[PDB]
């Protein structure tokens, strides 16, 4: 019968129609023809909640328990190697590869790449 | 740049230098101000309740702590009130009609106006102290078959515009490269920015929007930007090129004082014919 | 390509300390105490939570990425050239790189000091939805090696896990390797 | 080519009196430029070379 | 501009279709050409020249 | 295929020893080292010629159209 | 260490084995093709071919004679009873002088196709078997695979092969057409009978109603022909069923299907999805909206039959059902020809059970409770074997032929021809007017590789299925068989991720050996230890065992939701248990399958337990004995024994590679040898582990381009173009796997002295130097 | 429409219905002679020296937290012993629900993983003797 | 812990039917049980009838090969229980309408 805003005939397994949709004062199965009093049930309510992801925001991050954010110094990319900066003469430049070898100055941030 | 002479590039960015007197905080503060805000951002949770003499809907919205987003997104609950008080509602009952059609003290006074202007609103309420929540009731015809409220509403708040800017999306504060103090933005409006002068010098503003520069500032300055950008490409790739090539390329597309790609269009004006013949 | 005895003796020492590196990187990101043992459920939970986010995952890596890089910058700095059996100029491998004839310290360094942490398009190895990098690893492990940190060198040989990783990194540029513009320019500019 | 993936191209068929020769007086069959390795970084090729002499002796 | 024939058999090349062929007759046979007095072969290094 | 004549580098004639060499491992059942030593091949330059040889010519002989099997 | 074993290989070369090869691994290396081709006629079924044509049944037409009262004409029953293929045999010219064995040797030198004839038992029946007639009709010589049962050479010892003038160790296992060696390369497809969850943008692209969410399952009949079912979640909350037919899609209200299956009640319908889960409104909200929509759109159908009555009406001509056939029958056809056909016709109630299960899980996807299944992850994939595909194509051609029988008769009828079903001459009169020769068409397929049918067979391309066998060297030759790809359709895809290496393919595909260039990442090779499931193992006694384990019958027990462990077998739902109860069980099974003392327990069987997790993969327990399952050995831990592992079920297992890696309460399994993850060419290169991978890749291709030893059949071999090394040597340094295949038979190269030095300055730019004399002394002789 | 071979169950035996009494459903292996037992626990049990396991499968047949969610309905002999009525107790004709459902099923004792035989030290690659 | 077995009935006494959750039938409704002796296994069929509904039920051929079912009456003011053998029938309710 009554489950989660829905009601079924106790004879068959049919969903009983909405009493508010029902014009008369009683509800009868269109199939097994079991009549039911309308007033036997009325005025159900349903409460729901939204999903937790439905509205992403920055506050989500600050509500999260882990680090989603980045400062400036963590941005160090790759191990450092001794490299003469052809711009500023710095002795250290960070690098990455492809054998195509990047270079990035530690001091002036100057870059160049080396394929050879 | 060269091939399209695109009117709208995917990622135009206005480059905003600032006065020196301003601190980082103030800019950071200011960055939030001009920044774009959205309802979906400030919503803690939504809880809607439906009941069935008619088909009714009680709608409870939960926000975060007022101060927080008021600090975070620089928000006055009054707008937050007014925004819903105006645009949110107007949108809200609107689609539901289409949805249905598809199927085939002062608060009490404040509550009075909205209910009047808008059919299905039987109640309005809001948290006027903590701002922690807004909550209100709606009703529909009894015979009306079920609608899914959450998703309909879910769609809305993401379309909300608590406080947008004239063709301005997000401003971001990068690091002070080369002793330069600048803000980075998406979207391009010069006029709107012309009011922020207290924070920012105007004359150092640059963008990729070059057409709009040409639109606003004319051809010459625009040309200068053209070189800058193109260089920055190779620059990132650490590839040196004589500006003479660039200027040649630059002065070339400007000979009409307009912004000319190299394509059927840019070629079209050619007095020389056969060159247009063998091309396409 | 041989170190002296001490060079390896060195090469051990720094590599030894690398043990708990990964775990520590996690606790900070998770906002947990540095000494949180890797077996903490909450810790393990947050990881799975983290594992669910694309972003947080990439966020995790760079943090781990940062620390291990410093490791790398130690073995090589100490062993080349000071720990080499033959020195420049007699050492032809060094002389070629030094004189820029061919190759850079990167080659020799990585083939002698170690290959360090792998990187895939600015990331670590994508994890099987099991939460395991590799069937040889229990889920949610803290080891950087468990995340593709290569402690081997082409000289001394590499473990299969280690090896299987590098195969991916190899597969990058190939896939990556897999005028019409300029033609337009020239034509109009004759 | 070798089994180490070194591809090479013939250049000069080299008259043998010119071929530098071992202490044992043996004219090498095929000469390679060491400058390939530090690029390609294939070490086992060096290694295989060793055993080759090791086993055969 | 022509009505198709018997749904198949392909359109026979017309003079219009003859002009733009591949890169176009300008590009294919004019902007580039087969030539005489020339050869193609592999090269090999020598320092001695 | 079939036993070559000469050590490619040494040029020294390697051919005849083959049959005798097979015999060595066959009857004498010795190592290869003393065997080739007994064959007197000092330079490995020559040793490489014997040790890796294949009699592969053989399996060809199994197909003769010149005779009905 | 290692041994040259010269004296051994010598007498071997001298004395070809008169019993069997010494290189089993070599044989097994190709085995799937043989296996794939074998069971076509084989197996207690009487061969797949019999099952399929059995599943094809009859076609019937009515002569429309008045007969002298509605009467649509006499009933002609046309049915193919049986299929038969004789080994390749040739009479001498005509007159059927006694046929003689045609050895593939001649077939090449004739520039021909080595072919046995195909024959059928054709029953000609009338008026509900009021009359029936038989004949056997020659189908023509059908192409046939080497080393088949149908191949005369089968089982023959090497020595006999010499007598038959073929290669000593010859593996064969392919086709010869116009004297050209062709074979069918393997394809990878999704799993048999499995309910995957998908997110693809193309979904909403189908129509605005649709999300990007959907459930897909690919079902395969016992004949191994497949049928695929797809669900799109409508943005309004409805879910419409989707199939295609004749390459044409149709959409259906799912409820209508639901009630059509068995006579059922809405609570049953409800209680299936929700079960104990009633508290979620999100579910109820959806489920209600479902039924109400079905209501009032079809308030007139309250009856299972009434529905079916309605259904056969719609699609009758789509299935071209004969006029006699009531739409009720026509509807009965539809459920039979379409839905979950892997379960057969009579499993309706269980089909009903399964069909629910998806919907339940469909929402959990929509609810996002459960993470989506990566489609192209190795986890959900399998191989479509050639031999299986072979008859499928045949199956089509049998059918279309049989249809063509009707056309003549109809044209006969429509012409007003004087006709009797019962004149076998008239019967024969029809036959002479119809092409019966498929073997030509089959050849034409084998010739062109072109896939031509009214049925795309859920396949992505029209051609490229064949390949040209290459003896160019030996290694290129053997390579073909272990080589497989994703289909050319994925090549055009710009998305690169398809080419990623994944931790799943560990132990299976070769990370090392892959093509480079445009094919790179698409074409891929197995590890050499890999196996393929060629059979259907018996699961019959499994359910019995399950109940003994405390499993509740899915029949009368009402549960749903991931909350507790679901249990299935090969697309059949057994019952329900808690997760905590499930994994313990999966252990016992695994414990027994190793133990192997319990009957009903083939060790090939996959145990698919997925622990529950937080938004991980959807939990459950999965059992697979099905065909086409990548399977590879793993050493256990306890009763130290070999074990078989599917890549799917692998995911969660804790595998130790080496005994020194072992940690307590960690690994349940260890690899026999780490080498096992690699492949043959991967195993060949010495000490590759010291060499940077892009080389190892590059190398693997080089060997396949080398000038090798093609084979000993040269004298009799008619092949178009070949290259012959004059003289090879045995590479000194080497891996035991070499002898294990004993490539000594086929030397690809030679040992030489090389010095690493800078001398002439020519060696620059990797150019290599040749001592000029050794050339004159014959070094590196070729032809 | 009686099928072939079935005869109507004529004389139905008696079923004494009613801290009060409880009605249970229990599954035994079909090979077990139930007619000769004694014990029963409220874990593990042995029947005829062979050992089984008793599981409380009540939450599968019904809900533990909510009423009226029972899969099964009990049918008892009616006032004639020639037919069956739905068993009730509620003086409301509300069908009886099983108080408990038990599954007596087979169990397989598992041993330990002989780590002595199985976790063996690595051996070095063997030196070739007599070089 | 420990439970004593008062009696065990071997003969048809009661039956068990799974229809669906919350299932009931009108007061009058009455069910006829039927039994066949196939091998050393007992098969059962159920047929019930009321004014506007039919009820049918069968024993699952597959489960009855390895599952035996028994209804128990429990006396907790005692360590005693009374077991009766019962078939479990898979059953439906059909509307005569
Ligand atoms: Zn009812
Ligand atoms: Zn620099
Ligand atoms: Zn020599």
């Amino acid at each position: 019968s009554v489950v989660g805003s829905l009601i079924f005939c106790l004879d068959c397994g049919d969903l009983l129609e909405n009493p508010n949709a029902v014009l008369g004062s009683n509800v009868e199965c269109s199939q097994c023809k079991a009549i039911y009093p309308k007033s036997q049930f009325s005025n159900l309510k349903v409460v729901t909640t939204t999903a937790d992801d439905a509205f992403p925001s920055s506050l989500r991050a600050k509500k999260s328990v882990v680090k989603t954010s980045l400062k400036k110094n963590e941005l160090k990319d790759g191990a450092t190697i001794k490299e003469k900066c052809p711009q500023c003469g710095n002795e250290e430049m960070n690098y990455h590869t492809l054998a195509t070898v990047f270079y990035t100055c530690t001091s002036c941030g100057y870059k160049f790449r080396t394929n050879n | 740049i060269v091939m399209t002479a695109s009117a709208a590039i995917k990622t135009p960015q206005m480059t905003l230098p600032i006065w020196n007197d301003v601190s980082d905080e103030q800019a950071d503060t200011f960055c939030k101000s001009i920044s774009k805000v959205l309802l979906s951002e400030v919503i803690d949770k939504v809880i809607v309740t439906e009941t069935t003499a008619a088909r009714s809907y009680v709608i409870h919205m939960r926000f975060f702590d007022n101060n927080e987003y008021s600090e975070e997104y620089d928000v006055s609950k009054e707008e937050l009130q007014n925004v819903i008080s105006n645009q949110f509602i107007h949108l809200l009952e609107a689609a539901i009609v289409k949805e249905i059609k598809k199927q085939k003290k002062v608060q009490r006074d404040r509550q009075s106006a909205i209910i009047s202007h808008h059919r299905f609103i039987t109640k309005y309420n809001f948290d006027d102290e903590s701002g922690k929540w807004c909550e209100f009731k709606l009703e529909l015809a009894a015979d009306t078959e079920k609608l899914l409220m959450v998703n309909i509403v879910e769609e809305i708040c993401r379309k909300s515009i608590i406080r947008q800017i004239p063709h301005i999306d997000r401003c971001v504060h990068p690091e002070p490269e080369n002793g330069k103090r600048v803000l980075v933005t998406e979207g391009v409006n010069f006029q709107a920015m012309w009011d922020q002068e207290a924070f920012i010098d105007v004359d150092g503003i640059t963008s990729n929007d070059v057409a709009a520069v040409l639109k606003t500032y004319g051809v010459e300055a625009a040309r200068n930007t053209i070189v800058n950008e193109i260089n920055n490409v190779f620059s990132r790739y650490a590839i040196s090129v004589s500006f003479r090539h660039l200027d040649l390329i630059a002065d070339m597309m400007t000979r009409q004082g307009t912004y000319l790609a190299f394509n059927r269009q840019g070629m079209e004006t050619s007095t020389s014919s056969f060159m247009k013949m063998s091309y396409e | 390509l041989r170190l002296t005895a001490e060079g390896n003796k060195w090469r051990t020492d720094i590599l030894k300390t690398s043990v708990d590196t990964g775990r520590e990187a996690a606790a900070e990101v998770t906002n947990l105490d540095k000494d949180t043992p890797a077996d903490d459920p909450e810790l393990l939970k947050r990881l799975q939570e983290i594992l669910r986010d694309n972003n947080k995952s990439g966020i995790l890596d760079a943090v781990t990425s940062s620390k291990v890089n410093a490791i790398t910058s130690q073995v090589v700095s100490k062993c080349v050239p000071d720990g080499t059996m033959k020195k420049f100029p007699c050492n032809s491998m060094q002389a070629m790189a030094l004189s820029g004839a061919k190759g850079s310290n990167v080659n020799v360094s990585q083939i002698m000091c170690l290959l360090g942490q792998q990187a895939l398009e600015g990331r670590r190895v994508p994890v099987m939805v099991s939460g395991k990098t590799l069937p040889s690893f229990k889920p949610y492990e803290t080891d950087a090696m468990a995340g593709g940190y290569v402690k081997g060198r082409f000289y001394s040989g590499i473990k299969p896990q280690e090896y299987y990783f590098h195969c991916m990194a190899g597969r990058e540029g190939l896939i990556d390797t897999a005028g019409y513009l300029q033609r337009c320019l020239t034509k109009q500019l004759e | 080519s070798s089994r180490h993936g070194q591809k090479g191209v013939c250049s000069r068929k080299w008259p043998t009196i010119d071929m530098p020769f071992s202490e044992t007086g043996i004219q090498p069959d095929i000469i390679i430029n060491p400058h390939a390795f530090p690029s390609r970084m294939t070490i086992g090729m060096f290694v295989e070379s060793l055993a080759g002499k090791a086993g055969a002796l | 501009k022509a009505q198709g024939r018997t749904s198949g058999k392909v359109p026979i090349p017309g003079v219009k279709q003859a002009l733009e062929k591949k890169e176009g007759l300008f590009r294919k046979h004019m902007m580039g050409k087969r030539v005489n007095y020339a050869a193609r072969s592999v090269i090999s290094p020598d320092p001695n020249i | 295929m079939i036993v070559p004549v000469r050590c490619f580098s040494c040029g020294k004639v390697v051919g005849d020893k083959w049959e005798s060499y097979l015999n060595l491992l066959q009857e004498d059942e010795l190592d290869e080292g003393t065997a080739l030593s007994r064959l007197g091949l000092k330079r490995y330059c020559c040793r490489r010629m014997i040790l890796t040889h294949v009699d592969l010519i053989e399996k060809f002989l199994r197909y003769n159209p010149l005779e009905k099997r | 260490t290692a041994d040259f074993r010269t004296l051994e290989r010598e007498s071997r070369f001298i004395n070809p084995p008169k019993d069997k090869s010494a290189f089993p691994l070599l044989q097994e290396a190709v085995q799937p093709h043989i296996g794939s081709f074998n069971a076509l006629t084989e197996g207690p079924d009487g061969g797949l071919l019999n099952l399929g044509v059995k599943d094809i049944g009859e076609k019937v037409i009515f002569d429309g004679k008045p007969l002298n009262s509605g009467y649509l004409g006499n009933k002609l029953s046309v049915s193919v009873e049986q299929v038969s293929i004789a080994k390749p045999m040739s009479n001498d010219g005509v007159s059927s002088a006694v046929e003689r064995k045609v050895y593939p040797s001649e077939s090449r030198q004739r520039l021909t196709s080595y072919r046995g004839k195909l024959l059928l038992k054709l029953k000609w029946s009338v008026n509900n078997g009021e009359e029936n007639l038989f004949e056997v009709r020659d189908c023509g010589g059908l192409p046939v695979m080497l080393q088949s049962n149908r191949c005369h050479l089968n089982k023959m010892s090497p020595y006999e092969l010499v007598q038959h003038k073929e290669e000593s160790d010859e593996i064969g296992g392919y086709f010869i057409v116009n004297g050209i060696e062709k074979l069918i390369r393997m394809l990878i497809v999704q799993r048999r009978n499995h309910p995957m969850a998908i997110i693809r943008p193309s979904f909403a692209n189908r129509g605005a109603s649709y999300s990007h969410y959907g459930i897909q399952i690919r079902s395969v009949r016992p004949d191994q022909t497949s049928q695929t079912n797809v669900l799109h979640y409508l943005n309004d909350g409805q879910v419409t069923f989707r199939f295609s037919w004749r390459k044409n899609e149709y959409l259906v209200p799912v409820v209508m299907i639901l009630k059509a299956l068995c006579h059922t009640s809405d609570r049953e319908i409800f209680d299936g999805i929700i079960g104990n889960d009633v508290k979620d409104s999100f579910l109820t909200d959806r489920l209600e909206l479902l039924l109400r929509g079905f209501k009032k759109r079809y308030p007139h159908l309250q009856n299972r039959t009434q529905v079916l009555q309605y259904l056969g009406d719609k699609f009758r001509v789509v299935f071209q059902a004969s006029p006699d056939q009531s739409d009720l029958e026509v509807g009965q056809e539809v459920l039979d020809r379409i839905v979950l056909v892997h379960l057969g016709k009579d499993g309706s109630q269980d089909k009903f059970r399964m069909l629910l299960f998806m919907i339940r899980k469909l929402y959990s996807l929509v609810a996002g409770e459960c993470s989506p299944d990566n489609p192209d992850a190795t986890q959900h994939q399998e191989v479509l074997l050639g031999g299986f595909l072979y008859g499928m194509i045949l199956k089509e051609k049998i059918d279309e032929y049989l249809q063509n029988i009707i056309a003549q008769v109809r044209m006969d009828i429509n012409r007003g021809m004087a006709i009797n079903f019962k004149d076998k001459r008239y019967m024969s009169r029809v036959l002479m007017r119809v092409n019966e020769n498929i073997g030509s068409k089959m050849q034409y397929f084998l010739s062109t590789g072109n896939l031509v049918s009214q049925s795309g067979l859920d396949l992505q391309q029209v051609s490229g299925y064949t390949v040209v066998a290459e003896k160019i060297n030996f290694y290129r030759f053997i390579s073909h068989f272990r080589m497989v790809h994703r289909g050319s359709f994925f090549a055009q895809l710009k998305t690169t991720t398809v080419r990623k290496l994944l931790p799943e393919s560990w132990g299976f595909l070769c990370p090392v050996h892959t093509p480079d260039g445009s094919p790179c990442g698409l074409l891929n090779h197995f590890a050499h230890k890999c196996r393929i499931s060629t059979q259907q193992s018996d699961v019959s006694r499994i359910p019995s065992i399950l109940y003994s384990l405390g499993v509740a019958p899915a029949s009368h027990t009402f549960a749903a939701g991931p909350s507790l462990c679901c249990v299935q077998i090969d697309g059949k739902i057994i019952g329900w248990v808690s997760h905590e109860q499930g994994k313990i069980i999966a252990d016992t099974l695994r414990y027994w399958k190793v133990e192997g003392k319990t009957p009903g327990l083939p060790i090939d069987l996959e145990i698919g337990y997925v622990p529950p997790s937080t938004r991980g993969q959807y939990p459950g327990l999965y059992l697979f004995g099905g065909h086409s399952r990548m399977l590879r050995p793993v050493r256990y831990l306890p009763l130290d024994k070999e074990d078989i592992v599917g890549p799917f079920e692998q995911v969660y297992m804790n595998i130790a590679v080496t005994p020194q890696e072992i940690q307590n309460n960690v690994h349940t399994h260890v690899e026999f040898t780490p080498t096992n993850i690699l492949s043959i060419l991967a195993n060949l290169t010495p000490f590759s582990d010291f060499n940077q991978s892009p080389r190892n890749m590059y190398q693997c291709q080089m060997g396949k381009q080398t000038m090798g030893t093609p084979g000993v059949a040269l004298c009799h071999r008619s092949d178009n173009k070949l290259y012959r090394l004059q003289t090879g040597q045995t590479p000194i340094v080497k891996a035991n796997l070499y002898d294990d295949y004993g490539m000594d038979n086929f030397p690809n190269g030679f040992n030489a002295v090389v010095a690493v030095i800078s001398y002439t300055g020519y060696d620059m730019d990797d150019a290599m130097i040749i001592n000029k004399s050794a050339d004159e002394r014959g070094f590196g002789y070729g032809t | 429409s009686i099928p072939d071979g079935f005869k109507k169950c004529k004389h139905l035996k008696n079923f004494p219905l009613n801290k009060q009494q409880q009605v249970w459903l229990i599954k035994f292996p079909s090979n077990v002679d139930i007619s000769k037992l004694k014990s029963l626990p409220v874990t593990t049990m042995t029947i005829d020296k062979h050992d089984y396991k008793i599981m409380d499968d009540t939450d599968i047949e019904s809900s533990l937290t909510q009423d009226n969610l029972s899969n099964m309905t009990l049918l008892v002999p009616s006032e004639s012993k020639e037919s069956l009525k739905i068993a009730s107790t509620a003086k409301d004709n509300a069908p009886l629900q099983f108080d408990k459902v038990f599954s007596v099923s087979e169990t397989a004792k598992i041993p330990a993983i002989d780590y002595s035989k199985v976790r063996v030290p690595r051996k070095d690659v063997p030196k070739v003797e007599g070089l | 812990s420990e439970i004593e077995i008062e009696s065990v009935q071997d003969q048809p006494s009661v039956a068990v039917g799974s229809f669906f959750k919350g299932f009931r039938a009108p007061s009058d409704t009455t069910f006829d049980l039927y039994k066949k002796k196939k091998s050393e296994k007992d098969e059962f069929v159920l047929h019930g009838e009321n004014e506007r509904l039919e009820y049918e039920g069968y024993t699952d051929s597959s489960s009855q090969a390895s599952n035996q079912y028994v209804v128990g009456l429990f006396n907790p003011e005692k360590k005693s229980i009374q077991l009766y053998k019962a078939p479990v029938l898979v059953s439906k309710v059909v509307s005569k309408s």
